[PDB]
């Protein structure tokens, strides 16, 4: 079986139980089935791997996993033991033993072994024991599985995990040949295209690595990730990987935007995806998401908005169309300016409405009744819309006749990199 | 590793 | 009676029950007394300030007052009515009356009317009513005052509530000329200084502010909030407000970062600066908050003071931080010369990075996971710049033997940050 | 002249 959801799988604050919970109800709406929980900053996940749920962490897990049952998503539980587990150690091999049986006591019946985000470089112990990295990997991996009763569905994620990350390349990485032939034909791969955050999966790169796993990998996918850059958020389509993929992958799981009510589009869209127009699914998933902006009931936010939000926080390698105009627009009245035609000051006047827009949709988004919605996307809709309205303002001046520590020392740092903008 | 970026 | 204590006052999500509960109880441990409910954003305080708390609101609510009182911490009610009331309209005052009845039913005894941040302009209504704004103003205030049996403390947030919102200005602002004349003399009024966020807040300042308002104000402190840019956090001592200003205040209440834990600093120096005077050092109040924020976390000592010289106050660096600014600005100014002083200081540069790489990994590795995940984005932030000025040091250190440039071909996205917010603030000056 | 956001001085 196909498995298309979402993967908790990113770093800071984790989605907490009535987060995830209203997750697999839209999971189960939208018609997806799978959930991966790989939180890189709950501690018993990664950190501490090691340590098992105390009585209130279990009740809350086995809580949690019915929900995922009773809303049928498939629930994955993952652990990352990769930062320092010594291979060869059996009290090591026991110890995750012990901690993967712990959570099948709470129903959970499907796990992944993650080994992303860790050096290349084993300790003597395990150097003494195993010939290479991954098969020190795969052993603990293919042994793990075939403890847990061969559970039908099992990942391992592989320290060589996107294309720029295989040594000297994908076709012919050592690591992933031993993967390949090593790893037991019923664990599935996990891959992130041919970059961490990929632009494009194309299926020539697909068959390319599929050829040294000798199997179709699950994509761990990151186009709506925004862990990374904390003035960033992504609430575009789903795009660059085509429908021609599926008979091609055994799943795709998005790594989505770290605040929970942003990732209405990021989700829907797939769902689009996997059951394709971007635009056209960009349409529907706002369409839809509009309903969710209600004004609260009272006993004493428009579509347009919407795709003007979306348009400014939209995907990783483009901005939408209403953004890169007004940018464009904004560009133009600066290069122009020595100039104050009638050209100018309706052009001026006119972006000046288009600013208006931006500060509009933020004072009717906080008149929304779902507040947590309002909370998820705070503090972006408030910096585009104080950006916008000092970019405004800027305007007007240039047209009269007649801050300075903005994003604090790190701001500063990054206004000194001559590089700084390279990409705008 | 800090981030998904090989030190 | 002297206010000292934290304003729930900013924009953003608010703080949960029993973030508040442990506000009272660090209130109380540090000898502070007082707390004023008005973030922005809970609806009913501001946006739909018209309704009556739901059956669960009310008793969460009452249970809130209830441990105020368990923890003596005065809890002063904020409303912001301003938005939208028609100060004339019968119907609208007895809303705002209804409105305080039922907060006063949970147990509150102390209240605030807030119109700040609002137009300057009345409707039609109001016009014909009162002959200016702040007639409109006073009058319903004054009446809500008296109407609730003039509560022992109640403040009122006028709309020129600061240097840089007075027309035209402080000393002849006709606004202001008519609060400190009719405002009845029980009723305090708010202030935030010469600015929004004030660098400092200069006696004579607060004197010129006193002779028009007929009245010590009450000083609302922004300058640990953080709510205005996204990127900030402010995690050093209360410092530019003289401790001679006590005599001259009836209280300052701090409206500190929107990330509770953020907020041990903020609120253990303003303690160490009213009990100083109720002089003071803020190097020596930063060094004790510090020593006793490390308790609640390995992480060391030397990883919170950089934490907080990097995340200092508004108009500030702290001393690690403005050093390796200085640093980074001088490598760069005389990266040309690639001798032996660019060679070193190039060395030491890299090493003080990796002491900010070094804070970021034991914190994301200590158990206090609450504190971790309140400070997490601007931990994440700071060290994944730093790692990229520290490689960028490094490369103009390679430009001996390499003609490289600095990013060579396709780039992950945090490569070039900021997305299109950045976009637009690399086209402003 | 709301939002605690006077314009540039
Ligand atoms: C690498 O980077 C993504 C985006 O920053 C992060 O969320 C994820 O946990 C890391 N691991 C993988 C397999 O992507
Ligand atoms: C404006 O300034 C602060 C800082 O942005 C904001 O938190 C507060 O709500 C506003 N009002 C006052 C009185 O400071």
């Amino acid at each position: 079986h196909f498995l298309c959801g979402v993967v908790e799988g990113f770093y800071g604050r984790p989605w907490v139980m009535e987060q995830r919970k209203e997750l697999f109800r839209r999971l189960q709406k939208w018609e997806l089935n799978t959930y991966l929980y790989a939180p890189k900053d709950d501690y018993k996940h990664r950190m501490f791997w090691r340590e098992m749920y105390s009585v209130e962490e279990a009740e809350q897990l086995m809580t949690l996993i019915s929900a995922a049952r009773e809303y049928e998503i498939e629930f994955i539980y993952a652990i990352s033991p990769g930062l320092d587990i010594t291979f060869s150690n059996p009290k090591e091999v026991s110890t995750l033993k012990r901690k993967l049986d712990q959570v099948s006591q709470f129903g959970c019946r499907s796990f992944a072994l993650l080994f992303d985000n860790i050096d290349h470089n084993m300790c003597a112990a395990d150097k003494e024991v195993f010939s290479s990295f991954a098969h020190a990997q795969v052993s603990i991996t293919n042994e793990i599985y075939q403890y847990l009763g061969e559970p039908e569905t099992f990942l391992f994620c592989p320290t060589e995990y996107c294309g720029t990350f295989c040594y000297p390349n994908v076709s012919q990485s050592p690591y992933l040949r031993t993967v390949g032939e090593k790893l037991l034909p019923g664990i599935e791969v996990l891959w992130t295209g041919p970059k961490v955050v990929s632009k494009e999966i194309p299926v020539e790169s697909i068959e390319e690595v599929s050829k040294i796993i000798k199997r179709a990998p699950v994509i761990w996918d990151n186009i709506h990730a925004n862990d990374y850059d904390q003035k960033r958020l992504f609430l575009g389509p789903y795009k660059g990987r085509s429908t021609e993929l599926i008979p091609r992958l055994k799943g795709v799981l998005t790594n989505p935007n770290c605040e929970f009510e942003a990732n209405y589009v990021a989700i829907h869209t797939l769902a689009t995806w996997y059951k394709y127009s971007p635009q056209m699914a960009l349409k529907l998933a706002l369409t839809e998401w509009l309903q969710e902006f209600g004004v609260p009931h009272q006993y004493s936010v428009t579509l347009e908005d919407l795709q003007l939000l979306a348009d400014l926080f939209y995907l990783p390698y483009e901005h939408g169309p209403k953004g890169a105009q007004m940018l464009r627009e904004f560009q133009w009245l600066r290069a122009n300016s020595s100039v104050v035609i009638e050209e100018w000051r309706s052009r001026a006047a006119k972006f000046e409405e288009m600013c208006g827009l931006v500060m509009g949709m933020f004072t009717r988004l906080s008149n929304c009744a779902n507040r947590t919605i309002l909370y998820d996307m705070y503090s972006y809709v408030w910096d585009i819309k104080s950006i916008m309205s000092m970019v405004k303002s800027f305007v007007q001046w240039l047209g009269c006749r007649s801050w300075a520590f903005r994003g604090g020392l790190a701001g500063e740092f990054q206004r000194l990199l001559p590089i700084d903008g390279a990409n705008d | 590793w800090v981030d998904s970026t090989p030190p």
